DNA sequence: ATCTTCCCTATTTAAATTGCT
DNA sequence: AGCAATTTAAATAGGGAAGAT
């Protein structure tokens, strides 16, 4: 599948990962990831890396995405579309912490608050140490951290560039 | 010869910016300035510290600050006054056995370029670190001695030629080379979008304390004066292996990258001022760097 | 890769005749037209020469040049009085010391400085005579040789033009060549196209001093294309000044002694090696251009 | 330089060396090259002729002497190039080589019999403590001793009997006792704590009977019964026939063992032990892979079971036999014939033609080079070594920097790295700055050299860089601690490499007076061991004391007695070569060394005394030494200065004394322009090195180059307050010195730091000796023990230097050269000589120099410790941040002339001063505040 | 001095005083009281002081 | 004993051919 | 065109045995 590169440059004044996350947000908000364009990162060792890599099967051109990232052009670099027979596809993994599932136990099982604390008191509290990005969510008005990890390649992708199922 | 540097030798700061107060405006309704309020949301979570395993059962009700634009204004306005002052060669704590030699060694400094890069860091948006990111429109208005200057598209990394920055740079270099002062009221209008989250400067919190303090003057979000002073002097493109302009430091050192560019390779300020008062031939760029440090100021004694 | 042997202490010295020069199994050698393969010590060779019927190859020339052996070709003279043209491959892949060329240029471009260097180099042959004294032939400190070098020094001191230097050059060469002729009791005329042994031994020594002079000039990066002495008769380059500093001190008495004792050319080759090695004439020339360059 | 290279190599290696030797020389035909080359040309030819591979057979001749000989080519004994080479040349009554073969073979088949107990099996498998209650060498010794008590141990079937715990396994049979000591001490020597035994035991067996299990083998002792229940699975074919053939070899040769002397037995058993550890470590290093199970000896890196004990014993036997063969039948690789040595010395080196008065065919030589400093002593030592032929020597010198200085002299005169090997085993970070290309200095560690044939018998092909430089060096310019381990070690196989190094190489020890008393004892032990194999000892010390020169001669004489009776040759005596800058004297001395040595000493004294006095010392009368230092500085600046500028050296004793003198002089109000330096040893890597290079370049007075390293325009007193680090190995030239008295050799050495380079005589006085050491105000009972030979057993009756020294005296080496034992309680010189003859005596004692009987034990390596210092922990400065309790401080900034800063490095603090903060400072390093 | 600690933060607290951003003028209030009897010594002598 | 001649003995040099750059 | 690998083979060196003086 042919692919394109979006490398964050000159982001020292601002962290590199903040520019990476803003690249993800601007690629989300102006379309791009309809259902078939996916992201991958060549340098996840402990950081998310500074290269976004889009491996759309139909083909991503330079002009559409450089018009999309007109806001990041001061510290971005776009390579010409190259080809890759295999891309290392990542997916979204989310975390839950206490009250999250407590409200689930309010609205699914219909139990009271104290017994919902009782079934979950000694449980939960997982801690994801995977490399991540920090995403502005616009439909739900709060900003969060989204965790990415390696999984088998899927035909369909989300609106963010990660695998489905 | 062997003119040894005084131990009390210091220079005053010559680029004095105010705190960058932050307001919410529209793009075509630029006069209605509503102050951006730092909200603060509470977060429930137990404490996890290395020194107190017995206290991890209960406590740490933390309340972390945040600052967004309101949902009716799409433009963030940043107001600050940058005050350039002259006689950068006067030492305030130093004296004049070394500082007078510096005067007579840095008189050939082209202040024009120094001032250009200062006003270009003012205008292009180096003072707007995380909130110029993702803005579809950048604007800078500079008011100086009843003169208004408008800047729209200046790429901040390279110092390209525009006659507007140059116009102000003239009076700024005339101040810096001579005696006096000049004041630039700088208002930045960046169209981020409706309700986009803005970025004030951060107070230092402890390893514990709370997650993040945003900078407040009288409740309103702002950014630090020294942080803007870091932005203005970010003109150093003259060290060896110079890729991007860094803040002019006496050692060429950036904390956030974990490396120092001018330390340990005979291009630090101190070796260059000892070379100046011992009178070896400096080039224009390192002499401009030394004059930029003296504009920045700081105690140079040992 | 080590110090690669400095040029002034390089010792071996050849002019190869009627043999194709090649590389066998690692070393540079020459193969004559009877099957004989003689190896060349390329790490210690100062120069090689190529006479009629010689043919060198590419990687042989590379192993000479990368080691730093200046290579010329002996034939090419076609005039009636002059050693006309000698073709000389400089090892320029070794990047040379620079400021000695800058000093030579700053003395070459200034006309009064070139004349001043012309002066000292004309008395350099006079002191060469005084230092390098052979056991045979003439004695240098006799009345006739001292009288002629005194007249030469007095005339070259009051000289002011390069044509006066060329005239005094001619009287010096006539004076020495004829005094050696008198000592060895022969009639001597310098013709490069002569069958007499005093002449072709002198042309063989011309080739030897040519090779010594390009190795001395290349050791300091000096090109042949900056002749501080020039003229209609004297048009060969800087090699026809740093080569004939050592005619009348080294080669010409050695050529006359070799043509007087009268064995083959190989004893003259080996005698040139012996005197260029024992007195360190190459290092002597290099050190003299050294005290020329920084003054 | 005209050389001729002949090659007699076989195979295609002969052709591969022909390319390189035909790159540098002309071909004269018949595999012979001949031509003119340069000095460094010969070097480049050496470097690319040796590195081309193994089997190079190259002989080079410069004129007619052999330049070099690649390989073990016999080449020239008289004529060069043989013809019908062949075998069976001599075949003598070798006797002692058959004795060493029999002892090593019999012991090596019995050295690891004690790993067969069940405790060692579960130790290798790993279900118990890896430290045994009794070490397996002692268990194998118990096995052999029980078998010898039961059956006739020399001619019988083996069968391992039921053994119990034995406190001692040493009986009376001298040969059995030799085999038992080889078995038990194949890992470590036994250590005897007993004071009466240490007082009295001298003989071979009579000391060996005191070596019990409690001397290190008996660790804790709770599983002894499991440590002595043993299986007998060794009875196989090849092990039994190997044991039988080696036992019968010993049986046939042990008749010459009783005809040996004590000295022989000790040296032969030392050689046998060294070969036994060589074979044991050689077989333990390599992995053999195959095993017959049910019993095991060693473990691999993965901890798996390998090297079963039958084939382990067989492999250790053959490897030790081969070790012995190559160390006893080696023609070692010698250095090049340096052509810049053999010509005549001119002017002040004209005494170096004394080598033309020495015989070139002597098998042994004991040089005592009493020449003064600045005359080229080490060059004269190399000349003396090259007078006998090609050079093979170990230049063992104190300090790293003195080895660097001798290496730089060897490099710039004639010696390349194909013959020289500078060894400093610490990897110091002192680099040369300014210009790497324009240095022409900083002798480094490469050693293109030539790998000797002895590397194949060492463990895992010797080692990497360091031991290859040790063993294979023709000339080994080394720090001395890489050679004093030849005499023996506590634990491990660190003895074998300097032992085999000093076996085939000469020993050259320069300025042995700067070493400690125990250091000099173990150095004379090394001299005895070097003389045990016929090598030549060159001692080079000007201020030699008769006692020292005598005990070094007696060590060499006992060693040459070992070597003479070892080759069954009648001992004619030792060729002693007395040498100084005024003459030489070579005598065959078998007895009356003392009168000849004192006559040479008196002749050197009369050749020193009619020369002009260069160091006139006045002992001050001022009691308080602080103001004595003040008044002496003022007086010697007003008398000794070069146009108002004078250089003074305040030699004090210890570090806090140095900072006390510095802090007094900095606060001293005077019209003199005092500029103070601190020059002690407690300094950080950077700071210290910087002081060294500066001081060496400002106190160089052979030329006027120093006028540009100091401000000589203004009249200034450049004062350097230093500890004994200035009086050892420093080429410094002060205008005058003020000395705190600690020892008389300190007085002579600090006289040697004044007018060292000039020849102008002083008029009035150039040395002002202090009235007392500063320890008088801290300890009036004993004050000269710090950096001196005063001690608790040798106390001066008076500490006044008017009582114990001359008030006006011309200080030279004469007082140290003469030697006086009477009136040692009220004179410093006779106190010095007393200690020197009362510690380095001709006895064996236990910490002495003739040590016999104790070499078998671990006693001379425990109670006589080389470089015996205090605990010494190292506070390390890491990038400006100190490690321990250091606390950087600020100096007085009154008169500091030069102060270099430091960021890295380490300071050596005694554990006593670790209690408090050492308070490191940029100007003066360590103190008490 | 040392350039090898140019890395990592200096990070410390100081005291600051700024004008608020609604007023642009700094006022400094003080009272200077000149006092007479300048030649008398407050606690010195009475000969040297009157001379 | 020493020395020579000759037979193993294989170890040791020189040529020959030929892809490969 | 130089070389490398690699074969092939001619020759060089040596040791043992036996026969001479
Ligand atoms: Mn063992
Ligand atoms: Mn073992």
């Amino acid at each position: 599948y042919n692919t394109i590169s979006i490398t964050v440059v000159d982001a020292d004044d601002v962290g590199v990962n903040f520019v990476v996350s803003k690249v993800l947000s601007t690629l989300h908000n102006k379309g791009i990831f309809n259902g078939e364009v996916g992201v991958t990162f060549p340098r996840m060792d402990k950081n998310v890396g500074d290269i976004i890599t889009l491996f759309s099967k139909t083909g991503v051109d330079r002009k559409v995405l450089t018009s999309t990232l007109n806001t990041l052009t001061d510290f971005i670099h776009i390579g010409k579309p190259k080809e890759a027979d295999k891309v290392k596809t990542y997916r979204k993994v989310d975390t839950k912490s206490k009250g999250k599932l407590i409200r689930r136990c309010i609205k699914r099982k219909g139990v009271s608050a104290e017994t919902a604390e009782s079934l979950y008191g000694n449980y939960k509290g997982e801690k994801c140490k995977l490399p991540y990005i920090v995403v502005n969510s616009k439909s739900t008005g709060q900003r969060f951290s989204m965790f990415l990890e390696e999984c088998e390649n899927s035909e369909k992708f989300n609106s963010y560039g990660l695998c489905i199922v | 010869t062997k003119l040894k540097a005084p131990a009390v030798l210091a220079y005053s700061r010559k680029i004095n910016p105010t705190n960058a107060l932050m307001f919410a405006v529209n793009w075509s309704d630029r006069d209605n300035t509503t102050a951006v309020m730092v909200g603060t949301k509470t977060v429930a979570g137990t404490q996890s510290v290395r020194g107190n395993p017995n206290d991890a059962d209960k406590g740490n009700i933390q309340t972390v600050n945040f600052a967004n634009l309101p949902h009716n204004k799409n433009t963030l306005l940043v107001k600050y006054n940058v005050k350039f002052v002259g006689d950068v060669f006067k030492a305030e704590l130093g004296g004049g056995e070394y500082s007078n030699t510096l005067q007579t060694a840095l008189e050939n400094t082209d202040f024009g370029t120094l001032a250009y890069r200062y006003v270009y860091n003012i205008a292009a948006g180096r003072t707007l670190w995380r909130n110029r990111v993702g803005a579809e429109s950048i604007e800078t208005v500079i008011t100086v001695n009843d003169q208004t200057f408008t800047f729209s598209d200046l790429l901040v990394n390279e110092f390209d030629e525009d006659v507007d920055v140059a116009e102000i740079a003239d009076m700024v270099a005339g101040v810096l080379s001579g005696e006096g002062f000049v004041t630039l009221k700088v208002e930045h209008y960046m169209l981020l979008g409706e309700g986009s989250e803005v970025f004030p400067s951060q107070e230092f919190v402890e390893n514990s304390k709370l997650s993040k303090q945003l900078f407040d003057l009288n409740g309103q979000a702002a950014m630090h004066d020294q942080k803007i002073g870091n932005a203005i002097r970010t003109i150093d493109t003259w060290y060896e292996d110079a890729t991007t302009p860094i803040a002019v430091e006496p050692y060429g050192s950036v904390v956030r990258n974990g490396v120092a560019y001018r330390a340990g390779n005979k291009t630090d300020l101190f070796t260059l001022m000892d070379g100046a008062v011992n009178g070896k031939s400096l080039t224009e760029e390192d002499q401009m760097f030394v004059t930029a440090n003296l504009i920045r100021g700081g105690v140079f004694g040992g | 890769m080590q110090k690669q042997i400095l040029t002034s202490q390089k010792r071996n010295m050849y002019i190869l005749s009627r043999c194709k020069v090649l590389v066998k199994n690692g070393q540079v050698c020459h193969l004559h037209e009877d099957g004989n393969v003689y190896t060349v010590p390329y790490a210690n060779t100062v120069f090689i020469g190529l006479a009629e019927g010689t043919s060198i190859t590419n990687e042989a020339m590379s192993m000479l040049a990368a080691n730093g052996v200046i290579v010329f070709w002996t034939k090419g003279g076609g005039y009636d009085m002059f050693a006309a043209d000698i073709i000389c491959h400089l090892p320029q892949a070794d990047y040379r010391p620079t400021k000695y060329m800058q000093n030579w240029v700053r003395l070459w471009l200034d006309e009064e400085k070139k004349l001043s260097a012309a002066k000292e180099i004309l008395k350099m042959r006079v002191d060469s005579l005084s230092t390098h004294v052979h056991d045979f032939g003439v004695d240098v400190e006799n009345k006739r040789v001292s009288s002629i070098v005194n007249k030469f020094d007095k005339g070259v001191t009051q000289a002011t033009s390069f044509e006066s230097l060329l005239g005094h050059e001619g009287t010096f060469v006539k004076s020495l060549y004829k005094e050696y002729a008198l000592e060895y009791e022969i009639e001597f005329k310098r013709d490069h196209k002569s069958a007499d042994n005093y002449n072709k031994f002198l042309t063989l020594g011309n080739y030897y001093a040519y090779g010594i002079a390009r190795s001395s000039l290349w050791a300091l990066g000096i090109d042949n294309s900056f002749p501080l002495l020039h003229g209609s008769t004297r048009r060969g380059g800087l090699v026809f000044d740093v080569a004939d500093i050592i005619k009348t001190s080294i080669i010409l008495p050695l050529a006359f002694h070799a043509a007087d004792q009268g064995m083959s050319n190989t004893e003259f080759k080996r005698s040139c090696v012996a005197y260029f090695d024992k007195n360190d004439i190459l290092a002597y020339l290099i050190n003299n251009i050294k005290r020329l360059c920084m003054e | 330089m005209f050389i001729r290279i002949k090659c007699f190599s076989k195979q295609p290696i002969a052709k591969k060396v022909s390319r390189e030797v035909s790159a540098y020389l002309e071909y004269t035909g018949n595999n012979t090259w001949e031509g003119h080359i340069s000095g460094q040309g010969v070097s480049n030819l050496q470097t690319k002729l040796i590195n081309v591979g193994k089997g190079v057979k190259v002989v080079c001749n410069y004129q007619d002497k052999v330049l070099f000989a690649i390989g073990n080519v016999a080449m020239s004994d008289t004529g060069s190039v043989p013809k019908y080479t062949t075998k069976k040349v001599y075949k003598p009554d070798d006797s002692i080589f058959t004795l060493k073969q029999g002892l090593v073979g019999v012991a090596a088949l019995w050295h690891d019999l004690g790993k067969a107990n069940s405790y060692f099996q579960r130790k290798l498998r790993g279900e118990c403590n890896p430290s045994d209650p009794v070490r397996h060498e002692w268990v194998s010794g118990v096995i052999v001793s029980t078998f010898a008590k039961g059956n006739d141990w020399l001619s019988d079937d083996f069968i391992i009997p039921e053994v119990k715990h034995s406190d001692n396994v040493f009986g009376d049979d001298q040969v059995l006792n030799a085999v038992l000591w080889l078995i038990n001490t194949h890992h470590k020597k036994g250590l005897v704590e007993d004071p009466i035994y240490r007082a009295t035991k001298t003989m071979f067996t009579e000391t060996l009977q005191c070596v019990n299990v409690n001397g290190g083998w008996f660790n804790y002792g709770d599983n002894i019964d499991e440590c002595y229940k043993i299986d007998t699975s060794f009875i196989t074919d090849t092990y039994v026939k190997q044991l039988n053939r080696y036992r019968k070899k010993l049986l046939a040769t042990k008749h010459i063992w009783f005809t040996l002397g004590e000295d022989q037995k000790i040296a032969i058993l030392q050689e046998c032990r060294v070969a036994l550890m060589l074979g044991d470590s050689n077989f333990s290093s390599d992995l053999i892979g195959g095993d017959g199970s049910h019993l095991y000896a060693n473990l691999d890196e993965c901890g798996n079971l390998k090297q079963t004990l039958t084939q382990h014993l067989l492999g250790v036997t053959d490897c030790a036999l081969k070790a012995l063969f190559t160390i006893n039948h080696h023609k070692p690789v010698k250095a090049n014939f340096i052509p810049t040595i053999a010509e005549k010395g001119e002017g002040k080196f004209a005494w170096q033609n004394g080598v033309n008065m020495v015989d070139s065919s002597i098998d042994n030589m004991f040089c005592i080079n009493m020449a003064s400093t600045g005359k080229g002593k080490t060059l004269a030592n190399l000349k003396l070594l090259q007078h006998f032929g090609n050079v093979r020597c170990s230049f063992g010198l104190g300090m790293v920097s003195l080895t660097k200085q001798t290496a730089k002299q060897f490099l710039d005169m004639g010696v390349d790295y194909n013959s020289a090997a500078m060894v400093t085993g610490f990897s110091k970070s002192r680099f040369n700055l300014g210009s790497e290309s324009l240095d022409q200095d900083e002798v480094s560690v490469e050693y293109w050299g030539q790998t000797s044939s002895l590397s194949k018998v060492f463990p895992n092909n010797n080692a990497g860089f360091k031991n290859k430089k040790l063993l294979s060096a023709p000339i080994l310019v080394t720090t001395t601690d890489h050679l004093v381990k030849a005499s023996g070690v506590k634990k491990g196989n660190k003895q074998m490499l300097p032992y085999v190094r000093c076996m085939h190489s000469d020993l050259v020890l320069d300025e042995i007076d700067d070493y400690g008393i125990e250091d000099m004892v173990v150095l004379a032990r090394l001299v005895y061991l070097t003389a045990c194999y016929g090598n030549k000892v060159i001692i080079s010390s000007a201020t030699i004391t008769p006692a020292i020169s005598n005990i070094f001669y007696e060590a060499y004489s006992s060693g040459y007695k070992v070597f003479c009776a070892n080759k069954q040759t009648t001992y004619k005596g030792v060729n002693v070569v007395w040498w100084d800058e005024f003459g030489i004297k070579v005598e065959k001395v078998t007895d009356q060394f003392s009168n000849l040595n004192t006559r040479f000493v008196n002749k050197r004294i009369t050749n020193l005394l009619e020369s002009t006095p260069k160091h006139k010392a006045l002992v001050v009368d001022q009691d308080d030494n602080m103001e004595a230092v003040k008044q002496s500085i003022t007086t010697l600046h007003n008398a000794h200065n070069s146009g108002g500028v004078s250089f003074g050296l305040i030699r004090t004793t210890t570090i806090k004394d140095c900072v006390a003198v510095t802090q007094e002089l900095q606060n001293w109000e005077t019209d003199l322009s005092i500029k103070i330096l601190c020059y002690h040893s407690r300094f950080v890597g950077d700071t210290k090195a910087q002081m060294e290079e500066y001081l060496s370049k400002v106190l160089n007075r052979k030329g006027d180059e120093y006028k540009k390293f100091v401000d000589t325009t203004t009249p200034t007193a450049y004062i350097v307050v230093a500890t004994p680090v200035v009086e050892v190995g420093r080429d410094f030239d002060f205008d005058w010195a003020i000395i705190e008295p600690s020892s008389e050799r300190s007085i002579v050495q600090c006289a040697g730091r004044v007018l060292r380079h000039r020849s102008s005589t002083p008029t009035t006085h150039n040395i002002h000796i202090l009235k007392y050491p500063f320890k008088f105000y801290r300890n009036s009972n004993i004050c000269y023990d710090v950096a001196g030979y005063e001690s608790k057993g040798y106390k001066l009756k008076s500490k006044n230097m008017l009582d114990i020294y001359k008030k006006e005296s011309i200080v030279n080496s004469v007082n140290r050269l003469q030697g006086d034992a009477a009136f040692y309680t009220k004179s410093l010189t006779a106190l010095e000589h007393k200690v020197l003859l009362d510690k380095l005596t001709t006895d064996i004692a236990d910490t002495n120099v003739f040590v016999g009987g104790w070499q078998l034990t671990a006693n001379p390596h425990e109670y006589c410790k080389w470089r015996r210092g205090t605990k010494n922990e190292d506070l390390v400065l890491t990038d400006g941040k100190w490690s321990g309790n250091v606390t950087t401080t600020k100096p007085i900034q009154s008169k500091i002339w030069r102060k270099w800063q430091g960021e890295n490095g380490s300071i050596t603090v005694p554990e006593y001063l670790l209690d408090k903060t050492i308070c490191y400072n940029d100007f003066y390093g360590g103190y008490e505040n």
